[PDB]
């Protein structure tokens, strides 16, 4: 089941991949239905221009996720 | 599965955030409230297009199903 | 209600118009509409997607 | 109410805008909850080359839509 | 509102219609069945990228919920 | 199911890879993932999400 492997990975870290040129990497801390997912110690990448950020915490919206990555 | 994502907006509630859209448009904005399904009103809110702010809005809705991220300032 | 808003759209699309109703899914109608393309379009009485919506607000 | 405007419309002409650069003009037939709707004797026009096409019968997703517009 | 989509959906069941996504991709194939949320078995399918057939598939699933349209042809 | 499926994303992204898995919203689970970016990047153990989700078709 893909909610309940996501539901293994709370408190570790995690990769996620847009369908936009953006992949995210943070400690999942929780997620809803719909895995609308909110992350922890946040680091964004964009992948076309290289540009990194980072980010203390983020409420990261599903609907434009294509993959969510155990690990990083 | 849980309400980890309406637990972060409330937290954040009163405080400035980051929004961002997927076409790369930020806003920063003081988030006032918000519903379940994460509509939220915003006050003082800058948005930015390449960096430059390209408007400024006293109050705005936003529909929080519709952006890429929100992220606590 | 029955004030001028302006909205924007996650394609980037960029709107005016009136606002005369809306619903629990945030479609709204709106009227005497403008679309923003330095030009602009005028398209009247519109109904507005809650799904592609992003941003409403006052005017200016 | 937005849904009972779109009500009003079936059997007419409808003009559709995209969040994409297309539109949609064709005859109202009918639409779900989500505004998913079924157009039929349908002009796509994809608004940047120009082009246009031709369409007996289509659903039409709501997703990607902006604006829904009573006449054409 | 009704359930014209799906009305419309089980009227072409049988037949060849074309999916088209957004990103311009288009798919000719022939719907076998559908689901009530929209997700299409689909048989003897074409891909079209800039006109050019990119890919056949004796078989495939597609999720309607993420196309533009479905079009009769 | 255990087979190896080719995937494409609303993105336009295509992956390859082995169904264990899925639920009522064509949420997947896929091992040894490799997506096609004439390069490939291989993924692991992923979750694809029924959101973006377009085509799933056997390899070929």
């Amino acid at each position: 089941l893909p909610l309940e492997l996501i539901d293994k990975c709370i408190g570790s870290n995690l990769w996620v991949i847009m369908k936009s040129e953006r992949e995210f990497a943070g400690t999942l801390v929780g997620f809803d239905d719909y895995v609308n997912i909110v992350l922890k110690d946040v680091t964004e990448y964009d992948t076309v221009t290289g540009v990194t950020e980072k980010h203390s915490e983020m409420l990261l919206n599903g609907n434009g996720m294509c993959m969510l990555i155990p690990g990083g | 599965m849980d309400s980890s994502p309406n637990e972060f907006l409330n937290k954040v509630i009163g405080k400035k955030v980051l929004i961002r859209l997927s076409s790369g448009v930020d806003y920063k904005g003081i988030l006032s409230c918000l519903d379940g399904y994460m509509n939220l009103a915003l006050e003082r809110t800058e948005e930015y297009v390449n960096g430059k702010k390209t408007n400024v809005y006293g109050d705005a809705f936003i529909r929080g199903n519709n952006v890429l991220y929100v992220s606590a300032l | 209600q029955d004030q001028r808003i302006q909205a924007t759209f996650t394609g980037g699309r960029q709107i005016t118009g009136i606002l005369k109703g809306f619903d629990q899914l945030m479609n709204l109608v709106l009227d005497d509409v403008e679309e923003q393309l330095g030009a602009i379009r005028k398209l009247g009485l519109v109904v507005v997607r809650g799904t592609t919506l992003v941003l409403i607000a006052p005017m200016d």
